[PDB]
């Protein structure tokens, strides 16, 4: 059947103005000054001479995870994603094996971010990186990408 | 049903009922029927002035002024003859079949009653088919608006008759499949070597018609039919006209019916995948 | 205690042999390990006696399960009034598969199984096929039912009284 | 709507088990009192037979319904033997032999309605039941043979032997 | 435009990572039990989204949660006749989503199909076989479209012959 | 290394009696089915039917022989065996959402229930009305609670939540116990005092167990990061990030070693060295079976200690989503794995 | 010129086609489709009367209980209905279709998904069958004396419905839906004859049961009294039906007995066929009306319109009008007793009318409708489909929200 009374009260949503909503925490010390991240001149000067394996660690040493700002994160991603794309496919296992555990997890975070917005050939490389970091870090590396509340 | 029928069922069904009742001696029963066909056609069968012994098959073609020209008023008379009478109001042509003055062998007048839409279009072809046989070139083309948003240009030359359709595809899923159907009409002379040549210009018209106020669009389609004298001669012009005035509807019949072939085939592949999932069900 | 009956069920499942050849295969294998290996003769002779001379409690034969599944579908396809007189779905390939399976069971399995499942509930399953035959018009299936009736007459004579007294 | 039930029950009517030991018009001998009226629990069940075998739900209102259900189940046993008969004299001989047969009773296996029937507790009540039923099994068969057989040919009618496959609900005394 | 073996190898690993699920009663409504990835009322129970991609067009999106996963997929559509046949194919696959228990009746915006896998599917169905269906889908879909494109082209010839033959 | 498939559907929770002669599973429904160990068989003896919803936690008090349940229907019921049948006894939790875990206390005078109402309910008995009234601890918590375990003092309480933390609280009830003795966790332990709050904020805390000494607590997370806090070392945390799927439950078999199990469908071992101040992976315990290669064909949700307590355990039990219950013998794994060592 | 709308009442047994404005349909064909037993081979099919006779083709019946089951065939059944029989360019003509009340929404969605996408129609209205059957009766009724208030019983081949209508508005929440119809009556006669009259070929049992049903059958006042009339006086009540075999062309004869009144009895004793239903139709109607508002109970008893082909049985309303008046005159008697016997309430004037057009009643109410201009407002439109999607046709009056 049909009703013939004002039923407009059921349209407004009161749940928006709620006090029990979840609130995640952030690093107070980073809001004032953000981590500078891998400086381009550092990595780039190591890329000019072809020292990829050291420009590699220079990009994973600094990472603006604690930063609330998104541009420095984006600049940081473009730096490391610029680095991974220039590697030699035979040299990747040489580089991945050098990293400690906590660098493999940070690597796989950046890998699953490169798949978001790919260039012509940005993804055929990252799938090779994904194969090696998985051979070292296993599925538990990916789970620390899913559970990570703080993006790279 | 691959090929469309050229003779309407409702007329052959309705008249043969009357004609078989009266010739059985039974009394006549009244009738008042309005219906339609393709190409914006509208029929009307009626007992004029209440006289239940007379039935009046009318028809309301638009674009009949284009067909009164080319001499269709004479073509239709050469077929029905006595049955053709003054037009019913609002309608362009009107037959009349007397139930008490019926001849025997009624299947011939019935089968000709169903072909009334054919006998109207059959003039503009017989005129131009004769111009090629007479060698007459330099005559003017025949612009017929068989629908409001479509058009049929005819033209005659020394060695061929050129028939054009300025059709239209409403949806964009139809113009995609339509290119597939027309891209195979072009290659139709690989199997049927005697067949006519076909062409297809998607948006813009050909060069023969760019001056003629033609229409352009991302959904229109211009389809040509080159008919050589082994089609336009006296022995084959009937079966040729019986196909050409049904092409626009033959094409759309099989675009709509190709979707059902697709749908028919995805219900199966969907059931092939579903066997792979039930592996997961213990 | 029950080995000779639990082996015949294993062998008919994983080989498809008949009841007779199921007992032959075990009597030959056992009778040959007994002779070649006299150390095992006491065990083998108990095993042979279980054959010459029942199943565990919950264990039910494979052929008995299938006859519960076949007689139940064919009676479901008999009680489907729509599909019988007003067909929509395909049925010739499924029914032909259940009737072939039925004919290999009546022809090969133990008759006392195929007797009780046909004599169950006053011949409820036999009398259905007798009606499905009257209802069916396709000769590809009327022929398989006849081959199945001819196998049920060989088992018992109470089934013959049921069919001749039927339609 | 509901099926056809028994109208003959009266509080003065005796009870055997949880059935209705109702009067019967018969020359046979048994614990059933003799009736004077022109209608009995038998003539009813034969009136209501052809209609009650099509229904699929029967609600037991009283105990006379438990007597009607028995006969309606036994009439389906008569017709199985009568369709094979070529003469009424051959049927009366087959209807005798069947009533003598000791069918199951309330309480023992074979009886399809053991749950909704009350067995005899004492042995005397058992002996009365087995002799009341046998008085019904004999007058029922004797009265069918007047109806089943067409006097024109003196052979069974297709109008009765069409109900051979129609059990009461689906039950049978066998 | 990379290769197919590593793509499915990445997707298969991310799926095993995201099908680590358990039941979870709701904390916003009294006794509901919903998949939190769909309702998105509890941000803490929503894991991160992660994307995989051979190229710009093809990609996968695994939106996980404590009690649900959502696997949106984009298929490659070179020409318009392939955009059509993929659009219809999913519609005929969504219409039977009560039979594909892990399926959404509509796709996520920007994608061609979307799966949804709850904690009740892993308890009932085999977790490792569900993954093999997603993977088997992603490598067969390209074949099942071109087989239709070829079937449309074959039909268009017969429809031409059956018209021009009569001339 | 046994495996008895009670059913095909999950087993949300389980609990053993003192003798380990009976077990009380929940076969993914509103019922608690009590099975008894008749020789090498399992026979069902009782079935508890009072819940209007699914059960999530069970605990069996060994001495009193009083079973306690918690379910999604916002209820709990304390069962007492009167004669041959179990009779319930009502509980007043006062929670607006569903329950997720329950654990009896050591001294069997209280229990604690963790709920999706962002609280923990410390329940005790009231003979004035036959009720079990409850008190709440909801000061820092911000989301659902998944697991709990009691300190041996019968006061302190650990709680793993979906707030990514493993807090520790003081469940002191003045009416039923005197003030406790101090501990390395702190002296100021009134009702509802946050003693220790972990630092990590990534992954949901699925399991928590106290050490037999009471000075060490470990917790498992969905981040594939086991952890362990030591109070003797100023509440320092030692992690060991795993390279496999997460774990869902743990328990101390000794004062140094642990046993965890979860979505990897088998148990493992973890060893702690306070000298170095870290954890180390003690290897998989169950040998790869001669697709999955173990007994549990799905995840594991609850692990329990049958024989030897947490001081030094000889047998522990696993209970999983595959409708199975596998008993393990610790020394048999020591022998069957000569490389394996239990510290 | 301006073109009329196409009207299609796809029923279980028979399908009613034509264009609006007319009084009787242009075609009435069975809802059958004959197929062979890849490529262009899906077009080798026939429907209607051209499907029964085809020897080398398999006849399929895609509609059951008013609902469609195989949309692979009904999409082929509708592209001959349009291009062969009606000869309509669907991009020009609007359409009117019919559904039963208990048609699922997903079947309404796949309907519109077919017409709007495949056939590219500019409009569509999916109406309720029996409601259109009531508008037809009002034309037989006097002009101005039209009774807007009425009850409708539409029983065909698949399913039977009771639909009240009060002051033009449909009381959808009181509709009932009895699954007994002309296919259950036919399979019950097809059963009684297999038991008695062997000699009917299995291919001609259905043809033989319809013939008995349409010609010889009727409705009885009491069941068990008819069995006696057939037994005691058999020459008067037992008819004979001579058929023709289709293989040998030899005649076969049978005796038509108890199946004359037993088929139609399942309207009143439906447990004969379907054990999942016991209530008669005489009682379903009383619950439909007594569940309706207290003010429109009298006008609904006074206009009970029998429609459909399976209400053509002789003495169908005479028994329904009698089983109700028993039920209605008692209820008023009981209330008169509980009150105190001070008021004798007015009796209720039950009336069960059986109007002249039944084989095309629903179609006629669709042709009168489509010939209006109001039809072209309520019709869902191609534009509205592209925006809102195929859920535009999801709702029916039987339910709310
Ligand atoms: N005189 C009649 N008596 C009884 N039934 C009839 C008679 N004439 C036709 N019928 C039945 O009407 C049924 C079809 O009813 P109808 O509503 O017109 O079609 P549908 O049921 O498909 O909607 C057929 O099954 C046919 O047997
Ligand atoms: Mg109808």
């Amino acid at each position: 059947a049909r009703n013939t009374l004002s039923s407009r009260f059921r349209r407004v949503d009161i749940d928006e103005f709620d006090e029990n909503k979840f609130v995640d925490e952030q690093e107070e010390a980073a809001a004032a000054a953000a981590e500078p991240g891998p400086d381009p001149s550092e990595v780039d000067g190591l890329l000019r001479q072809g020292d990829m394996l050291r420009a590699f660690h220079a990009a994973l040493r600094n990472s603006p995870v604690n930063t609330k700002n998104q541009a420095v994160k984006e600049r940081a991603q473009g730096v490391v994603l610029k680095v991974l794309t220039n590697f030699k496919s035979s040299e990747i296992e040489q580089a991945v094996q050098s990293l400690d555990r906590n660098g493999v997890d940070l690597l796989m975070k950046y890998i699953y971010k490169g798949f978001e917005k790919p260039t012509e050939n940005s993804s055929a490389v990252l799938l090779q990186w994904h194969e090696k970091a998985l051979a070292v870090g296993g599925l538990g590396s990916i789970i620390r990408v899913l559970t990570a509340r703080k993006t790279v | 049903m691959i090929l469309l029928e050229v003779n309407n069922r409702i007329i052959e069904e309705t008249l043969a009922l009357k004609f078989e009742n009266a010739a059985a001696g039974n009394k006549p029963e009244a009738v008042e029927v309005t219906f339609a066909d393709f190409d914006g056609v509208l029929y009307h069968i009626s007992n004029p002035n209440g006289d239940k012994t007379k039935v009046m098959v009318s028809i309301s073609l638009k674009f009949y002024k284009e067909l009164q020209a080319h001499g269709a008023d004479e073509l239709l008379k050469r077929v029905y003859g006595s049955f053709l009478v003054n037009p019913e109001s609002g309608y362009n042509v009107s037959l009349l079949y007397d139930l008490e003055n019926l001849p025997a062998s009624k299947d011939s007048i019935v089968h000709q009653a169903g072909m009334l839409k054919r006998n109207c279009f059959a003039s503009v072809f017989e005129k131009y088919f004769q111009f090629q046989e007479e060698g007459k070139e330099g005559e003017n083309r025949a612009v017929i608006h068989y629908r409001d948003d479509e058009t049929m240009y005819v033209e005659s030359k020394k060695d061929r008759v050129t028939v054009v359709f300025s059709t239209v595809f409403k949806d964009d899923d139809d113009v995609v499949i339509g290119k597939v159907f027309m891209q195979e009409f072009k290659e139709g002379r690989r199997a049927s070597h005697t067949a006519p040549q076909v062409l297809f210009s998607h948006r813009e018209p050909p060069l023969e018609l760019k001056d003629t106020d033609a229409a352009v669009g991302d959904n229109i389609g211009y389809i040509t039919f080159v008919l050589f004298p082994r089609h336009t001669n006296a022995s084959a012009r009937d079966n040729t006209i019986n196909l050409i005035h049904t092409f626009r509807d033959y094409l759309h019949y099989h675009i709509k019916c190709s979707k059902a072939y697709i749908h028919t085939r995805m219900r199966a592949k969907t059931s092939d995948f579903l066997k792979v999932l039930n592996r997961a069900r213990p | 205690r029950t080995i000779g009956a639990e082996l015949m069920e294993l062998v008919r499942r994983n080989t498809g042999l008949s009841h007779e050849l199921c007992r032959v295969a075990i009597g030959i294998i056992v009778g040959h390990i007994q002779a070649s290996v006299p150390a095992s003769s006491p065990v083998m002779e108990q095993v042979l006696l279980s054959l010459v001379e029942a199943l565990p409690s919950g264990q039910v034969c494979h052929d008995q399960q299938r006859l519960e599944v076949i007689f139940a579908d064919l009676a479901r396809r008999k009680d489907d009034a729509q599909q019988r007189s007003w067909a929509l779905y395909e049925d010739e390939g499924v029914i032909r598969c259940y009737l072939e399976e039925l004919l290999h069971i009546l022809t090969d399995a133990d008759p006392e199984v195929c007797k009780k499942m046909c004599k169950r509930n006053e011949f409820e399953s036999v009398l259905a096929l007798v009606a499905y035959y009257q209802m069916e018009h396709r000769a590809s299936l009327r022929l398989l039912l006849l081959k199945c009736f001819g196998a049920m007459c060989s088992l018992d004579a109470a089934i013959i009284s049921t069919l001749v007294s039927s339609v | 709507m509901p099926a056809y039930h028994s109208s003959l029950m009266d509080p003065d009517t005796k009870l055997i088990g949880n059935m209705a030991l109702l009067p019967i018009r018969s020359q046979f001998k048994g614990p059933a009192p003799r009736e004077t009226k022109d209608t009995d629990i038998v003539d009813e069940a034969i009136y209501y037979f052809k209609a009650n075998v099509f229904f699929k739900n029967y609600e037991i209102k009283n105990e006379a319904d438990r007597t009607l259900i028995y006969i309606t189940l036994y009439i389906s046993e008569c017709l199985k033997k009568l369709q094979k008969c070529n003469s009424k004299s051959q049927g009366e001989k087959e209807m005798y032999t069947l009533g003598i047969t000791n069918f199951p009773i309330p309480g023992e296996p074979g009886f399809p309605l053991n749950a909704i029937y009350a067995k005899p507790a004492n042995k005397q009540e058992d002996e009365v039941m087995r002799a009341y039923l046998q008085q019904l099994r004999q007058e029922t068969g004797l009265r069918l043979c007047e109806k089943v057989f067409d006097p024109q040919n003196d052979k069974p009618s297709k109008w009765w032997t069409c109900f051979v496959k129609r059990q009461f609900m689906n039950k049978s005394l066998s | 435009t990379a290769t197919l073996r590593p793509y499915l190898s990445a997707v298969r690993a991310t799926l095993q990572a995201a099908l680590c699920l358990e039941n979870f009663s709701s904390q916003v409504v009294e006794r509901h039990n919903k998949p939190e990835v769909e309702v998105r009322s509890s941000k803490e129970l929503l894991l991160q989204p992660v994307t995989i991609s051979r190229n710009e067009k093809e990609k996968v999106l695994i939106e996980g949660s404590i009690n649900s996963v959502r696997v949106s997929i984009a298929v490659k559509q070179a020409d318009e006749i392939e955009k059509i046949l993929c659009h219809k194919f999913m519609r005929f696959m969504m219409m039977r989503a009560e039979n594909f228990f892990i399926l959404r009746r509509k796709p996520v915006e920007g994608y061609d199909i979307s799966f949804l896998i709850t904690n009740f599917h892993t308890e009932q169905m085999y977790k490792h076989k569900l993954v093999d269906f997603v993977i088997h889908f992603m490598e067969e879909i390209d074949k099942e479209i071109s087989e239709m494109k070829l079937s449309v082209n074959a039909r268009a010839r017969i429809v031409a012959e059956e018209f021009l033959k009569n001339f | 290394m046994a495996y008895h498939s009670f059913l095909v559907e999950p087993i949300s929770c389980h609990a053993w009696n003192k003798d380990r002669t009976q077990i009380a599973i929940c076969p993914n429904n509103h019922e608690v089915h009590i099975y008894e160990k008749s020789g090498a068989k399992w026979t069902k003896v009782h079935e508890l039917k009072e819940h209007n919803g699914q059960v999530t936690g069970i605990d069996w008090a060994p001495e009193s022989n009083r079973i306690v349940t918690c379910g999604t229907d916002r209820n709990a019921y304390v069962w007492t065996l009167k004669g041959r049948t179990w009779k319930p006894t009502l509980v007043i939790l006062r929670i607006n959402r569903a329950a997720r875990c329950v654990r009896w206390a050591p001294n069997e005078n209280k229990f604690a229930v963790g709920s999706g109402s962002r609280v923990i309910s410390i329940c005790y008995f009231e003979q004035e009305n036959d009720w079990w009234v409850c008190k709440h601890i909801k000061k820092p918590i911000r989301s659902t609670v998944l697991s709990l375990d009691w300190h041996p003092n019968n006061v302190l309480l650990a709680a793993g939540s979906c707030d990514f933390k493993c807090r520790i609280f003081s469940a002191y009830i003045k009416e039923v116990e005197e003030r406790p003795a101090p501990t390395p966790w702190g002296s100021k332990m009134p009702f509802g005092e946050l003693m220790f709050e972990s630092s990590s904020s990534c992954g949901w805390v699925h399991g928590v167990c106290f050490s037999a000494s009471g000075s060490r607590v470990a917790w498992v997370s969905h981040d594939s990061t086991v952890c362990l806090a030591d109070a003797d070392k100023k509440m320092a945390v030692a992690t060991l990030a795993s390279e496999t799927l997460p774990l869902l439950a743990l328990t101390f078999i000794t004062d140094n070693s642990l046993v965890a199990a979860g979505h990897d469908c088998f148990p493992v071992l973890f060893t702690y060295d306070a000298a170095a101040g870290m954890l180390s992976f003690g290897g998989r315990l169950d040998v790869p079976k001669q697709g999955l290669d173990s007994l549990h064909k799905n995840s594991v949700s609850q692990i329990s200690v049958l024989s030897g307590g947490k001081a030094k355990c000889s047998q522990f039990c696993t209970t999983g989503m595959d409708g199975g219950m596998s008993i393990w013998d610790v020394k048999s794994l020591e022998s069957a794995l000569k490389d394996l060592k239990i510290k | 010129g301006r073109l009329p709308a196409c009207v299609v009442d796809c029923g279980t047994g028979y399908t009613k086609l034509g264009y609006a404005g007319n009084t009787e349909p242009q075609f009435i064909i069975p809802s059958c489709i004959a197929i062979k037993e890849k490529g262009v081979d899906d077009l080798d099919f026939f429907i209607g009367d051209e499907a029964i006779e085809k020897p080398t083709y398999a006849t399929k019946w895609p509609i059951r209980h008013g609902i469609v089951e195989d949309w692979d065939l009904m999409e082929r059944f509708m592209e001959q209905v349009i291009f062969k029989y009606l000869r309509a360019e669907p991009e020009d003509h609007y359409f009117l279709l019919t559904e039963p009340p208990l048609n699922t929404p997903e079947n309404r969605e796949y309907t519109a998904e077919i017409m709007f996408e495949s056939f590219n129609v500019p409009g569509l209205y999916i109406a309720v069958q029996a409601v259109l059957a009531l508008a037809a009766s009002w034309t037989s009724r006097q002009v101005g004396e039209r009774t807007l208030t009425g009850t409708v019983i539409d029983s065909g081949d698949g399913v039977t419905h009771v639909i009240p209508v009060a002051e033009g508005y449909v009381i959808g929440s009181c509709i009932k839906h009895i699954p007994i119809a002309g296919r259950d009556i036919t399979y019950f006669i097809q059963q009684l004859l297999r038991d008695r009259e062997v000699g009917i070929p299995p291919e001609q049992s259905l043809e033989t049961a319809k013939a008995v049903k349409e010609r010889y059958s009727y409705v009885c006042p009491d069941l068990v009294k008819e069995f006696n009339k057939y037994d005691t006086d058999g020459s008067k009540w037992i008819k004979q039906y001579t058929g023709i075999n289709a293989i040998s062309k030899k005649e076969f004869s049978i005796d038509v007995g108890y199946e004359r009144f037993l088929g139609p009895e399942i309207f009143f004793h439906p447990e004969f066929a379907n054990p999942d239903f016991t209530q008669p139709i005489s009682e379903v109607v009383d619950e439909v009306i007594q569940n309706c508002p207290i003010d429109v109970r009298r006008p609904l008893y006074k206009n009970i319109v029998l429609s459909g082909g399976s209400t053509m049985f002789r003495d169908f309303g005479r028994r329904l009008q009698r089983d109700l008046k028993r039920t209605v005159d008692a209820r008023l008697k009981l209330s008169e007793e509980l009150s105190g016997g001070r008021l004798k309430p007015k009796p209720i004037d039950v009336q069960v009318i059986t109007h002249h057009m039944q084989r095309y009643a629903v179609w006629f109410g669709g042709s009168m409708l489509a010939s209006t201009p109001e039809f072209y407002q309520v019709c869902h439109t191609k534009k509205d489909y592209e925006e809102i999607g195929p859920s535009i046709c999801r709702h029916n009056p039987v339910f709310g929200v």
